[PDB]
């Protein structure tokens, strides 16, 4: 079971800390800073299935 | 005498003319609104549209992430592991790599050909629209990218 | 090109029945002239001459329904033409004051067999109108002819 | 595109219960046909009624008794493809009359459709049809569309099919978007049903297209229901009996509201799935919190179901009752509640810009019907 769990946080954290566009030198300027949205692990556990 | 009061030869020109009249007020009711429309959509604007299917084309890249070894092989703890985790990283961070610089590459593209335009400076008003919702463009983009990441997840 | 719906096609089927009980059946071209002279053109020998010959699809002369039904769609999608278009537009006003209001609009759509509703006829007033008076007077009237018959 | 400098697109509303195909530029659909597929009941019965492979359309209800009206589209979900390809063909040949290479083709889908949904008609549509281009749009997009919308949530409800779809920025939120199989369907069938509560006969075909446009003239929704008990119980003023032709004097007391209330009290059909108004709010606070600002203040309502009297200001209240106060709730039920789908299709259609998003006859030769992914928003 443990292994499994390390096995899906694997998989929930490599699609979690790529390096996002609102992070970038070149992107965050032409907002306010960070902008207001969706964060892939929020929707990814926020979907029940 | 008979066919002095039938309905539609007393109507004959009236219903023509007056349709005529009513089919002109109609499509110039749709001309407005597809114009009041057109002026509120990315397909519209020349410096989006391309780019964006291109941006349609690239995404594809996603699907294909297997963040895991998806597959009942006979594996140890550790067995299962080794494999799961080069299945989770050593083929997928690529990927997100990848995609992350193609993205920024792009819309970098489109920035500078908007704002070097706005250097440079009817279609004025269109370049200061597409410089103004760059951003908004942007964070479009990148919140399709999110939700496709989440799909594949 | 002015397509029939059913109760122009009943109209009209009416209206070419209307000349021969006698059992010919093969209308004519005076009963044609006839037939514009109840809708108020301007009939002459060229235009009855003219038509039939080239509706007539092997020359016969007296028309039968077919033909005949042919030729007046061919007729009604063809252009319009000046004087008919005024004494029309008599037919148009009610009190033939030369002026069309919202409810005028209204009943002149219900002659054709169309019910309608307000919105449309406060939208024609707004384009057409030059003062929104709900009183589409002559020179209104002929400036939304000329846009129309611009098709 | 709408001209034919490019020839313009083929726009075809998938409906539920109504299919409304056409081309760009127009307002009003060509081809108005209902969403049924008929098929020839038996072969040695009706000899001489026209055996065909399916009738379509207003075709479909020509033998409307005595044919074996196969449902391809049920609640927004096509259930068979066979179904579209034989609409198709009754399509460019029977009600659009032009051949399908002549023009790419639009064809509206129900959000919250599987993939291999689109990728059979891409599959099916070029190797029947051959069309050397076109385009499948969503339902609801199209319906913001028409309503002059590109951000903000709509509610298309056709027959059976009933999605809110967010919109943020030209974005539908499929995360977002909810799927509701609550229609006017459902209410016609329980006006359908309610109407034997009274002692009127109601049980065929003939009688489900009669209850169905009193349904859409007389059937208003109840804005608080339950006054509309009081007064229906208190008064005969609600109990109304209406008048029809075939000889059968129908009476309907608190009937009338019952039947399309159930889009925000659905409990009383035993339907439990949460109402329009439920399914908005809920559909649309699974978005960024807020974007939710105009979401709620953008709510347009589309699709044949629509076609109900009285029925925004319930919408407003019940959103409002559910969506936060401060936040502003823009109902929006303009007459196009109907073709809202086909005219903002035809509306897309016609842009001029619009005249490379087609996919090539090539590109599906070579990368398949996943090609609409490529060219997908």
């Amino acid at each position: 079971l443990d292994e499994l769990n390390n096995m899906m946080e694997g998989i929930i954290a490599l699609a979690q800390q790529a390096p996002r566009l609102i992070f970038m030198r070149a992107f965050t300027q032409y907002f306010e800073g960070k902008p207001s949205g969706l964060n892939p692990a929020s929707v990814i556990r926020a979907s029940p299935y | 005498d008979l066919i002095s009061a039938i309905g539609f030869f007393r109507n004959y020109l009236t219903g023509r003319c007056f349709r005529r009249w009513l089919k002109a007020v109609r499509q110039k009711n749709f001309n407005k609104v597809r114009s009041k429309i057109q002026d509120s959509l990315f397909l519209a604007k020349p410096t989006f549209c391309p780019h964006l299917v291109e941006i349609f084309a690239a995404v594809d890249e996603i699907r294909n992430t297997p963040f895991a070894s998806n597959n009942q092989q006979l594996y140890l703890l550790q067995d299962y592991a080794e494999l799961q985790v080069s299945t989770r990283e050593h083929k997928a961070k690529p990927a997100l790599e990848a995609i992350v610089e193609k993205v920024q590459k792009v819309l970098e593209r489109v920035c500078r050909e908007v704002q070097k335009q706005a250097r440079l400076y009817q279609n004025f008003a269109r370049v200061m629209r597409e410089v103004t919702m760059l951003g908004a463009f942007i964070r479009l983009a990148d919140y399709l990218f999110v939700e496709g990441v989440i799909s594949r997840a | 090109r002015v397509g029939l719906t059913e109760e122009q096609k009943q109209e009209i089927r009416e209206a070419f029945d209307l000349f021969d009980t006698d059992g010919s059946g093969t209308i004519d071209a005076k009963e044609l002239k006839v037939a514009m002279r109840a809708l108020g053109f301007e009939p002459k020998k060229e235009e009855i001459k003219k038509m039939i010959s080239e509706i007539d699809k092997d020359g016969s002369g007296t028309i039968d329904f077919e033909e005949f039904l042919t030729m007046m769609t061919a007729k009604m999608g063809e252009r319009d033409s000046r004087e008919e278009i005024l004494k029309a537009f008599r037919l148009f006003d009610d009190d033939n004051s030369g002026t069309i209001t919202i409810k005028d609009l209204r009943r002149v759509a219900k002659e054709l067999g169309e019910n309608l509703t307000e919105e449309e006829l406060q939208e024609m007033i707004a384009e057409a109108d030059r003062n929104d008076d709900n009183e589409i007077d002559e020179d209104e009237f002929i400036r939304i002819m000329k846009k129309t018959s611009l098709f | 595109m709408a001209d034919e400098g490019e020839v313009s697109a083929l726009v075809c509303d998938n409906g539920s219960g109504m299919v409304k195909a056409g081309f760009a530029g127009d307002d009003a659909p060509r081809a108005v046909f209902p969403s049924i597929v008929g098929r020839p009941r038996h072969t040695g019965v009706m000899v001489g009624m026209g055996q065909k492979d399916s009738y379509v359309g207003d075709e479909a209800q020509s033998k409307r008794g005595i044919l074996t009206l196969r449902y391809p589209i049920e609640h927004g979900i096509v259930t068979n493809w066979d179904d579209m390809e034989k609409i198709w063909h009754h399509t460019f040949f029977n009600e659009l009359r032009v051949a399908p290479e002549e023009h790419p083709v639009l064809l509206t889908e129900a959000p919250l459709n599987p993939k291999a949904n689109r990728e059979k008609m891409t599959q099916i549509m070029f190797e029947t049809f051959n069309v050397p281009a076109m385009y499948v749009a969503i339902q609801a997009v199209l319906s913001l569309y028409a309503s002059g919308r590109t951000t903000g949530i709509v509610l298309d409800s056709g027959d059976g099919v009933t999605h809110t779809v967010p919109i943020y920025e030209g974005y539908a939120l499929p995360h977002a978007i909810l799927r509701l199989d609550l229609a006017g369907r459902d209410l016609t069938d329980y006006l359908m049903k309610i109407l034997m509560e009274r002692g009127y006969s109601f049980t065929t075909t003939a009688e489900r297209e009669i209850v169905r446009d009193i349904k859409e003239k007389l059937c208003y929704v109840a804005l608080d229901f339950e006054q509309e008990m009081a007064t229906a119980l208190s008064s005969s003023a609600l109990e109304k009996t209406y008048e029809l032709p075939d000889g059968q004097m129908i009476t309907i007391g608190n009937e009338r509201f019952r039947c399309p209330e159930v889009l925000f009290n659905p409990n009383m059909i035993g339907m439990e799935a949460v109402g329009i108004h439920d399914t908005t709010f809920n559909s649309i606070m699974k978005c960024d919190v807020d974007i939710r600002k105009d979401l709620y203040n953008n709510i347009v309502l589309s699709g044949g179901t629509t076609m109900f009297p009285g029925i925004a200001d319930r919408m407003s209240k019940e959103i409002t009752a559910l969506a936060p106060s401060a936040m502003k709730i823009k109902v929006v039920a303009p007459p196009e509640r109907k073709y809202s789908v086909w005219i903002g299709g035809s509306i897309l259609a016609s842009l001029s810009t619009f005249q490379q998003m087609w996919i090539a006859k090539s590109e599906y030769d070579e990368s398949g019907p996943s090609i609409v992914h490529r060219k997908c928003f």
